[PDB]
C-alpha cells in the first residue's frame, strides 16, 4: 500500500504561504488550511518555472550539436 | 510500474526524461542549422527599393514646363 | 480482485 | 485553435491562393493531433480533469509530453523552420501584399497575436506555475503506445513543412520583395502576444 | 503603407487607381521604349505544363528550375540556385511595376501644378 | 483505470491527514466517532470547509443535502465509500 | 443523492449553500491557491461578522443581498468537478451500468461459465422473496396518521428483518464499471 | 443537523448488506470457464495477394477499356529527348543576362 | 403472369388444408418461393414491354412494384406471429388469407393493361385492408380508422370510375397501350378540368396529399404489424402507379392544374416532417415522414419529367421497404411494453445492441445517406423541381433538415439515453424480428448495388 | 447592472422573493407537496422493489400526456375568431406566397424561353 509522510512536516514557512499568513494577520485573521496546500511548494514541486526555462529547454545540446555539424560541414567544405 | 506517491515529487524513469531532452534538442538543433543556413527567409533578403529615390528621368514624366 | 461484468444476454 | 486556422485557410482562399491553404491543411495536422494527444495523456493521468486551473507544472512531472506540447504550440504560432512556419509566414505575406479589405488584414493579425496568446495560456496555467491537482499522484506516461505516435508526430511538426514546401511543384509565384516590418510581421506579431500574455499571467 | 495615407486623405485626386493603370500613353515622355521581350515561346510553356499564372515573362527560369527539379530526383535540396534565380527575376517584374505606380503617381502631380 | 483502487483504511488515514492539517484541531484528541461540533468544538461555517477538502482531496464533489449530515469522520468514511463502491 | 431534500429550506441552510458556492467560485476566479486562501479567509471574515445577528427581517434581507452581489461577480465557466452535473465525466459510464434483471435472460450456456456466481444470485433472490412481506406490512404499520409524509425509509426495527425496500440501494450497479 | 438514529441503522444495515453484494461480485479463479481452451507475415498475406487481384483487376480490365485511366501528359522540356519519336527540343534562346 | 397469380391462389388451400403447426413454414416457404419466381419479369433484354394477354402486363414501373409485393407477403406472415399466436387456429389462417389475397390483388392491380380491371382491384384492396384493421387491432379507435381509410378513397374513386366510364364511351376503350398511341391535346375547359380532378383526386387521396392525409396515421397506428407494413409499402404507391399510367391521357392540362397540388405537396412536405419532431407516438411519427416522402412522389408525377418520374419511382421502392423496416422495429418494442410511446422506452442500446443497428441503418434510409436510394430519388426530384423553378430548394432543403432532426430524434430518445430499470420484461430479440430486418435491409444494400432497375419507364 | 429575467433564461429562485418566505401558508403548502410526492414515490418503489413483478410499471401521468396531446383536443377545440384566423393563415398563406413566387419565376422564364434571350447551354435532361 502507500504510507502517507508525516503530516507534522508541512510547515508555511518558505512559501507564499508565509506572506499571506502575514498579510492575513496583520488584520487579526489567520489561514487554518494554510497547511494542507504546502507540498504545493515543498520538495521538488520547491521552485519557480519561468518562461525561458520551458522554451530553450534543450537549447544546450542543440547549441552544441548545431556548432558539431557546423563545424563538419567547414571541415568538408 | 510506477509508484504512486501522496503529495510528494515521484521519480522519474530515464526514458520519458530524456527522450523529451532529444525531442526539444532535435528542434533547437534544426532551427539553428536553418536559420545560419537559411535566414533569408525571415528577413527580407530582397532589397525594397525607394519608390521616393527614383530619378524622373529614369521614369518618363517630362519637364512639364513645355511638352 | 477481478470483478463480474454484468451484461444483457448477447446469444441470441 | 482549429477554428481559427480554418477561418484563416478561408482567408487564404480568398486572395486566391488555394495551394498555400491545402499546404497549411496539410501541415497543420501534425502539431495540432500532437497537442490533443499530449492533452489526452494529460487527461488520462489527471483522472479525466480537463480544466488547467487544476493542472500545475508538468515539466517537472511530465517533461516528455511537455516538450511535444511546446513543439506543438510553437509549430502553431510561427516559430521559424516548424511545420507551421512554411505556410502561415506566406499566409501572412501574401494577406499583407494583396488588394484586401483592410478590415480582414488587421483583425487577422490580431488573431496571429491571440494565437500565441492563448498558447502561452496553455503552456502557464498546464506547465509553469504550481500544482492544483490532487495529491495523489498516479501519472504513467512511459508505455510504448503513448511515446512514439507522439515522438512521430513531434518528428513531423518539425521537418515536415521543410521537406514538402521543398519537394512540391512551384504553383503559385509568392511575392519576396516587401518592407522589413512586413516580411518580419508574423514574428513580431506572435512575439508580442507571447510577452502580452506573459505579463497578464504573472 | 502610406500610399494609403496620401490618397485616403489628403488629396486623394493625386494619387494612383490600381485598377486603372497606365492612365497615360507610354509615349509621355520615354521618346523610344524597348516593349519587352519574352524568352519562352508558348510551345515550350505548352510542353512543360505551366499555369496561366506562371507565364508572366520569367517562365525561363522556372523551366530550368522545372527541369533541374526532375533531373535530380530524390535529391530535392539540389536545385536551389535555380529557385534564386526565378525569384530574382520576380523581383524585377515586381520592381517594374512599382515603377509604373509612382510614374503615374508624378505624372500625376503634374496635372496638379500645371493647372 | 490507472489509479490504485481505494481501500477503506486509506481513506481513512488520508482523511484524519487533511483533518490533521486543520490548525482548529488537536490531533491528540482525533479519532473516528469524534463530533466536529461537540468534541472539536467547531460551527457550521466550518464543516462546509472540512467537506470541501474531502472533496479537493479525493477529487469528487459530494452534495450539500448529504454534507450537512457528516459531523463524525467515519461518517465521511463511510460515504466516500458508499460513493465509490468499496467493500474492505 | 441518498437522501431526500425536506420541505422547504432553512436559513442556515440557505447560508450554508451560498457559502459554498461562493468559495467555489471564488477559487474559479483566485486559479492560485494562496490567492485562494487569502480572499477566503476574507470571505469567512465576511460571513462571521453578521454571525451573531439576532433578528430575521434584517437576516434574510442581508442573505438576499448577498445572494445579488454573488449573481454579479459571478464566473461564467466556473470549476466543475468531473463526475459531477455539468463535469466531462457526467453520465460517460451510465452506458455500462446494465441492471442486474438482464440475466434473468441469460443463456444456460453463458450461466455455466460463471456457476459460483449464479449460485449466490440465487441465494440473494431467496432473501428478498423472504423479506418482502414482512418489510411492506412493517411500512405499512408505521405510516404516521398526521397524514404529512417524509419520503425517508425506516430501518429494520425487528431483529431478523431486512431493511424495506433495499434491492434497489443493494444491487445498485458500481459508479465505473468496465 | 446530522443523521437521526433510524437512518443510521438504516445506513449501516444497507451498508453491511451492499458490502456482501459488491463480495459476491468478485470472481472465482475457475471463473469464467471459458472452453475449451513468422516475422511479418501479414505483409504478405495482406499486401501481395490483394496487389495479384487489384494488378489484374487494373491491368485486364480497367485498362483494355477506353478512358479509364487518363495520365495528364508528361513535361517536356527544352533539351529533352523524346522516347518513341526521339525528337528533340531545341534548347532556349540565349538569355541576354 | 399466371406463374406468378396462380401459385398464389393455391397458397389459400395450403393455409387451410394443413396441419395447424406447419400452416406457417408452408406458406412462408411458398410465399419465398413465389417472390423468386417474380424475378423473370427483369429478363427485358429490349425497349419492348412484356404483354402476356390482352389483361396482364408488365413495364418497368410494375415489375419493381410486383415484385416488392411478393416479397412482403412472407415478412409480413412473419411479423404476424407473435402476435396471433394466442388466437385460434381458424383466426389465424383467415388472417393468413387476407394477406394472400392482398397480394394477388395488387399483383393484379400491377399487371393490369386495362383501367377498369386496374380499379376494380384498386377498390378490392379495401376489403382485406379494413379486415385485418378493424379485427386485429388492439384500441377502439379501430373502427374510426378503418371508416375513414375506407371512406375517403370511396368518395375519391367514384368520380375516377366517371371519368373511366367516358373515356370508354368517347374513345371505345380503357386500355393502356391504345390510350396511348391514340391521343389527343384536352382543349383547356372547366369540363376537361373537373376530368382531370375526377382522374386524380382518388390517387392524391391515396398517396396522400397533405390536405387529406388523416385517414393514414389513424391506420396505421390503429393497424397490425402486417397491414402498416403493406399499407405503406404499396397501398400508396398505387395512387402513384395510377397517376403515371393516366396522366397521359390529361395533356397539357396538368400544366397549370398542377400548381395547387405541387404547392400542397411542397408545403405539407414540411408541415409533416415538422409534425415528426413533436409527436410522441412512434408509429404516428413513421406515418407522417410517409407523407412528407409521399408529397414529393406528388410533385415530381406532376411536373412529368424524365429524372422526376426516375426519383418517383426509386423514392417509393426505397420508402415501402424502409417504412416497413420501421414499423417492424417499432413493433418489436411493443410487443415487450404493449406502448406506442416512443418516452417509454429510452435506453434500448444497452439491452439490444444488435436491433439498434437496424434503427440506425433505416433511420439514415429515412434520411438520405448516400449512396441509398433513398436519396436518389430524393435528390433527382430536387433537379427536376429546381428545374422547374429554382425557388423550390428551399423547401426541399429545410425538409431535408428537419428529417435528419426527426430521425436522429426517434433513434436518440429510443435507444441513447439511460436505460429504463423498471422494464424488466424486455426479452432479447427474437431470431425471427432480426430476420425480418435482415430482409428489409439487404434488398436496399442490393438495389443501392444496382439501381438500373427500379428507374423506370423513362430509364 | 443587475440581473433581468426572461422566458427562457429565468430567476434563479435565488433572487425571487418566495423562496425567501417564513409564511406559514406557505410553509404548510409545501409541506403538503411534499406529503404528495413522498406518497407516489412509496407507492412506485413498492412496484420497484416488488420480486413478484414481471411487467413493467404504468404511469398514467404519461397516459394522460398522451390522450391530452391527440385525443383531447378535438372535443375541447370550439371555433373561434382567433381559432379561424390563424388556421385560416396558417393554412393558405403560405400556399398563396409560394404560388405567386412560383408562377412569377416561370411566368418570366417561358417568357424569355418563347422570345429567346434565355440561354441553355448544355441543358440536356431536365
Ligand atoms: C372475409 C370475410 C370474413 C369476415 C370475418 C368473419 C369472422 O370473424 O371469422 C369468424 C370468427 C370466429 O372465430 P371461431 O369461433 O374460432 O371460428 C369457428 C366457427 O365455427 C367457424 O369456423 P369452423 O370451425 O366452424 O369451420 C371449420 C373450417 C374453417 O372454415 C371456416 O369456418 C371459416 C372459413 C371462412 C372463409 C375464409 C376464406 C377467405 C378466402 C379469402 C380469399 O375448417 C375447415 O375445414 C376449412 C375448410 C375450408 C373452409 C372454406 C374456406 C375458404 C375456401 C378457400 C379455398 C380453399 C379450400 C379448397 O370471428
Ligand atoms: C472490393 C469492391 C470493389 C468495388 C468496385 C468494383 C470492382 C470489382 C469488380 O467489379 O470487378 C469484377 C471483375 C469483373 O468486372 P466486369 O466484367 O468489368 O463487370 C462486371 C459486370 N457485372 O472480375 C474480375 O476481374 C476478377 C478480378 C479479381 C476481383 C477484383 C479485384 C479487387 C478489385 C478492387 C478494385 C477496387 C478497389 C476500390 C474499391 C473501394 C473504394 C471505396
Amino acid at each position: 500500500k502507500m504510507e502517507l509522510p508525516d503530516y507534522r512536516q508541512w510547515k508555511i514557512e518558505g512559501t507564499p504561504l508565509e506572506t499571506v499568513q502575514k498579510k492575513l494577520a496583520a488584520r487579526g485573521l489567520r489561514d487554518p488550511w494554510a497547511r494542507n496546500e504546502a507540498w504545493r511548494y515543498m520538495g521538488g514541486f520547491a521552485g519557480n518555472i519561468t518562461f525561458p526555462s520551458v522554451i530553450l529547454k534543450g537549447f544546450k545540446w542543440g547549441f552544441a550539436a548545431f556548432v558539431v555539424a557546423l563545424g563538419a560541414e567547414y571541415f568538408l567544405d | 510500474h510506477i509508484q504512486p506517491r501522496y503529495r510528494e515529487f515521484p521519480q522519474l524513469t530515464r526514458s520519458q526524461v530524456i527522450q523529451g531532452e532529444f525531442l526539444s534538442s532535435l528542434m533547437w538543433f534544426w532551427i539553428l542549422w536553418r536559420f545560419w543556413h537559411d535566414s533569408d527567409a525571415v528577413l527580407g533578403h530582397f532589397s525594397y527599393p525607394d519608390p521616393s529615390q527614383w530619378t524622373d528621368e529614369e521614369l518618363g514624366i517630362p519637364p512639364d514646363d513645355e511638352d | 480482485k477481478r470483478l463480474f461484468v454484468v451484461k444483457p444476454s448477447l446469444y441470441y | 485553435s482549429t477554428s481559427s486556422q480554418l477561418g484563416l485557410m478561408m482567408v487564404t482562399l480568398g486572395m486566391n491562393q488555394p495551394h498555400l491553404a491545402f499546404l497549411h491543411i496539410c501541415t497543420h495536422a501534425f502539431f495540432k493531433a500532437m497537442l490533443f494527444m499530449c492533452s489526452g495523456s494529460i487527461i488520462h493521468s489527471l483522472a479525466d480533469e480537463q480544466d488547467i486551473r487544476k493542472m500545475g507544472n508538468i515539466t517537472k512531472i511530465m517533461p516528455f509530453t511537455s516538450s511535444c506540447l511546446v513543439i506543438g504550440s510553437l509549430a502553431l504560432t510561427g516559430m521559424p523552420f516548424l511545420t507551421g512556419f512554411y505556410s502561415k509566414d506566406l499566409i501572412i505575406e501574401a494577406i499583407n501584399t494583396c488588394n484586401t479589405n483592410a478590415w480582414a488584414l488587421l483583425i487577422t493579425l490580431i488573431a496571429t497575436s491571440m494565437t500565441a496568446m492563448y498558447s502561452m495560456r496553455i503552456i502557464y496555467f498546464v506547465t509553469m506555475t504550481k500544482p492544483r491537482f490532487p495529491p495523489l499522484i498516479s501519472i504513467n506516461e512511459n508505455d510504448p503506445d503513448l511515446m512514439n505516435p507522439i515522438k512521430r508526430l513531434a518528428f513531423g511538426s518539425i521537418f515536415a513543412g521543410f521537406v514538402i514546401s521543398y519537394n512540391i511543384p512551384p504553383t503559385s509565384i509568392p511575392v519576396l520583395t516587401m518592407p522589413w516590418f512586413l516580411k518580419t510581421t508574423a514574428l513580431i506579431i506572435s512575439v508580442l502576444g507571447f510577452l502580452i500574455a506573459l505579463e497578464l499571467n504573472n | 503603407g502610406a500610399h494609403l495615407t496620401r490618397r485616403y486623405l489628403w488629396d486623394a485626386s493625386v494619387e494612383p487607381d490600381p485598377e486603372k493603370i497606365p492612365s497615360f500613353p507610354p509615349d509621355l515622355g520615354f521618346p523610344e521604349r524597348k516593349e519587352r521581350v519574352m524568352v519562352a515561346t508558348q510551345q515550350e510553356m505548352m510542353d512543360a505544363q505551366l499555369t496561366l499564372q506562371q507565364r508572366d515573362y520569367c517562365a525561363h527560369y522556372l523551366i530550368r528550375l522545372l527541369k533541374c527539379k526532375r533531373d535530380s530526383f530524390p535529391n530535392f535540396l539540389a536545385c536551389k540556385h535555380e529557385q534564386h534565380d526565378w525569384d530574382y527575376c520576380e523581383h524585377l517584374d515586381y520592381v517594374k511595376r512599382m515603377k509604373e505606380f509612382e510614374r503615374e503617381r508624378r505624372l500625376l502631380q503634374r496635372k496638379k501644378r500645371r493647372a | 483505470s490507472d489509479a490504485p483502487p481505494l481501500t477503506l483504511d486509506g481513506i481513512k488515514d488520508r482523511v484524519l491527514y487533511v483533518l490533521k492539517l486543520y490548525d482548529k484541531i488537536d490531533p491528540e484528541k482525533l479519532s473516528v466517532n469524534s463530533h466536529f461540533m461537540k468534541d472539536l468544538g467547531l460551527d457550521s461555517l466550518d464543516q462546509v470547509e472540512i467537506i470541501m477538502a474531502m472533496e479537493d482531496e479525493f477529487g469528487f464533489e459530494i452534495p450539500d443535502i448529504d454534507a450537512e449530515k457528516l459531523m463524525c469522520p467515519q461518517e465521511i468514511v463511510d460515504y466516500i465509500a458508499d460513493k465509490k463502491d468499496v467493500y474492505e | 443523492a441518498f437522501c431526500a431534500p425536506p420541505a422547504y429550506l432553512t436559513h442556515q441552510q440557505k447560508v450554508l449553500r451560498l457559502y459554498k458556492r461562493a468559495l467555489r467560485h471564488l477559487e474559479s476566479w483566485c486559479i492560485h491557491r494562496d490567492k485562494y486562501r487569502y480572499f477566503a479567509c476574507l470571505m469567512r471574515a465576511r460571513f462571521e461578522e453578521h454571525k451573531n445577528e439576532k433578528d430575521m427581517m434584517r437576516a434574510t434581507q442581508l442573505l438576499r443581498e448577498a445572494e445579488e452581489e454573488f449573481w454579479q461577480n459571478q464566473h461564467p465557466q466556473p470549476y466543475i468537478f468531473p463526475d459531477s452535473p455539468g463535469g466531462t465525466s457526467f453520465e460517460r459510464y451510465e452506458c455500462y451500468k446494465v441492471p442486474e434483471w438482464c440475466l434473468d435472460y441469460w443463456h444456460p450456456s453463458e450461466k455455466a461459465m460463471y456457476p459460483d456466481y449464479f449460485s449466490k444470485r440465487e441465494q440473494w433472490k431467496k432473501l428478498r422473496m423472504e423479506s418482502w412481506d414482512r418489510e411492506v406490512k412493517q411500512l405499512q404499520e408505521e405510516t404516521s396518521p398526521d397524514g404529512i409524509m417524509t419520503e425517508a425509509l425506516p430501518p429494520a426495527r425487528r431483529e431478523g428483518d431486512l431493511p424495506p425496500l433495499w434491492w434497489h440501494i443493494v444491487t445498485r450497479p458500481r459508479e465505473r464499471p468496465t | 443537523s446530522g443523521y437521526t438514529p433510524d437512518e443510521k441503522l438504516r445506513l449501516q444495515q444497507l451498508r453491511e448488506l451492499r458490502r456482501r453484494w459488491l463480495k459476491d461480485q468478485e470472481l472465482s479463479p475457475r471463473e469464467p470457464v471459458l472452453p475449451p481452451r513468422r516475422s511479418s507475415l501479414f505483409a504478405v498475406s495482406h499486401v501481395l495477394i490483394p496487389m495479384w487481384f487489384v494488378h489484374y483487376y487494373v491491368k485486364y480490365h480497367m485498362a483494355t477499356k477506353p478512358y479509364t485511366i487518363v495520365s495528364s501528359k508528361p513535361r517536356i522540356f527544352p533539351g529533352d529527348t523524346i522516347l518513341e519519336t526521339g525528337e528533340v527540343i531545341p534548347p532556349m534562346r540565349d538569355f541576354p543576362d | 403472369m399466371l406463374k406468378i397469380i396462380l401459385p398464389s391462389l393455391m397458397l389459400l388451400p395450403l393455409t387451410w388444408l394443413s396441419s395447424p403447426k406447419k400452416t406457417w413454414t408452408n406458406v412462408t416457404s411458398y410465399s419465398f418461393l413465389i417472390s423468386l419466381t417474380s424475378l423473370t419479369l427483369l429478363w427485358q433484354t429490349d425497349e419492348n414491354y412484356k404483354n402476356f394477354s390482352n389483361m396482364f402486363s408488365s413495364d418497368p414501373l410494375s415489375t419493381p412494384l410486383i415484385i416488392l409485393t411478393a416479397w412482403l407477403l412472407p415478412l409480413m406472415l412473419m411479423a404476424s406471429q407473435n402476435h396471433l399466436k394466442k388466437d385460434n387456429n381458424v383466426l389465424q389462417k383467415l388472417y393468413i388469407s387476407m394477406l394472400i389475397s392482398l397480394q394477388i390483388l395488387l399483383i393484379m392491380t400491377f399487371s393490369a393493361t386495362e383501367l377498369i380491371m386496374f380499379y376494380i382491384l384498386f377498390e378490392a384492396t379495401l376489403i382485406p385492408t379494413l379486415i385485418i384493421i378493424t379485427r386485429w387491432g388492439n384500441q377502439t379507435e379501430r373502427l374510426n380508422a378503418g371508416i375513414y381509410f375506407l371512406f375517403y378513397t370511396l368518395i375519391g374513386s367514384i368520380p375516377l370510375l366517371i371519368a373511366l366510364i367516358l373515356i370508354q364511351n368517347h374513345v371505345g376503350t380503357l386500355n393502356l397501350m391504345i390510350l396511348s398511341f391514340t391521343t389527343h391535346t384536352l382543349d383547356a375547359s372547366w369540363s376537361n378540368n373537373l376530368l382531370w380532378l375526377a382522374c386524380m383526386m382518388a390517387f392524391l387521396i391515396k398517396m396522400p396529399l397533405y390536405g387529406v392525409h388523416l385517414w393514414l396515421p389513424k391506420a396505421h397506428v390503429e393497424a397490425p404489424i402486417a397491414g402498416s407494413m403493406i399499407l405503406a409499402a404499396i397501398l400508396l404507391k398505387l395512387g402513384s402507379y395510377g397517376m403515371i399510367r393516366i396522366s397521359i391521357i390529361l395533356d397539357p392540362l396538368t400544366k397549370y392544374m398542377a400548381y395547387p397540388f405541387i404547392l400542397l405537396s411542397l408545403w405539407g412536405m414540411i408541415m409533416t416532417s415538422s409534425i415528426c419532431l413533436r409527436q410522441t407516438d412512434l408509429k404516428s411519427l413513421i406515418a407522417y415522414s410517409s407523407v412528407s416522402h409521399m408529397a414529393l412522389v406528388i410533385a415530381s408525377i406532376m411536373i412529368q419529367t424524365p429524372w422526376s418520374f426516375m426519383g418517383a419511382t426509386m423514392l417509393m421502392i426505397a420508402h415501402g421497404l424502409t417504412s416497413s423496416l420501421l414499423f417492424c422495429l417499432a413493433n418489436s418494442n411493443y410487443e415487450r411494453i404493449h406502448s406506442r410511446t416512443m418516452i417509454m422506452a429510452r435506453g434500448l442500446q444497452m439491452v439490444f445492441p444488435l436491433m439498434a443497428t437496424w434503427w440506425l441503418m433505416a433511420s439514415l434510409a429515412n434520411l438520405a445517406l448516400p449512396p441509398s436510394i433513398n436519396l436518389m430519388g430524393e435528390l433527382f426530384i430536387t433537379m427536376s423541381l429546381f428545374s422547374w423553378s429554382n425557388f423550390t430548394i428551399i423547401l426541399m432543403g429545410i425538409n431535408i433538415i428537419i428529417t435528419g432532426m426527426y430521425s436522429m430524434y426517434m433513434i436518440i430518445t429510443t435507444q441513447r439515453g439511460k436505460l429504463t430499470n423498471h422494464m424488466i420484461n424486455l426479452q432479447p430479440s427474437h431470431t425471427r424480428e432480426l430476420t425480418l430486418m435482415a430482409l428489409h435491409m439487404i434488398p436496399l444494400i442490393l438495389l443501392t448495388t444496382s439501381p438500373k432497375l427500379i428507374t423506370g419507364l423513362t430509364m | 447592472s443587475k440581473y433581468k429575467p426572461a422566458p427562457l433564461a429565468t430567476l434563479p429562485s435565488t433572487l425571487d422573493p418566495a423562496e425567501y418566505d417564513v409564511s406559514p401558508e406557505t410553509r404548510r403548502a409545501q409541506v403538503e407537496r411534499l406529503s404528495i410526492r413522498a406518497r407516489l414515490k412509496r407507492e412506485y418503489l413498492l412496484q420497484y422493489n416488488d420480486p413478484k413483478r414481471v411487467s413493467h410499471i404504468e404511469d398514467p401521468a404519461l397516459i394522460r400526456w398522451t390522450y391530452a396531446r391527440s385525443a383531447n383536443i378535438y372535443p375541447n377545440f370550439r371555433p373561434t375568431p382567433k381559432n379561424s384566423l390563424l388556421g385560416a393563415v396558417a393554412g393558405f398563406g403560405p400556399l398563396i406566397f409560394w404560388y405567386y413566387v412560383f408562377k412569377t419565376d416561370r411566368d418570366r422564364k417561358e417568357r424569355l424561353i418563347q422570345e429567346g434571350k434565355l440561354d441553355r447551354k448544355f441543358n440536356i435532361s431536365y
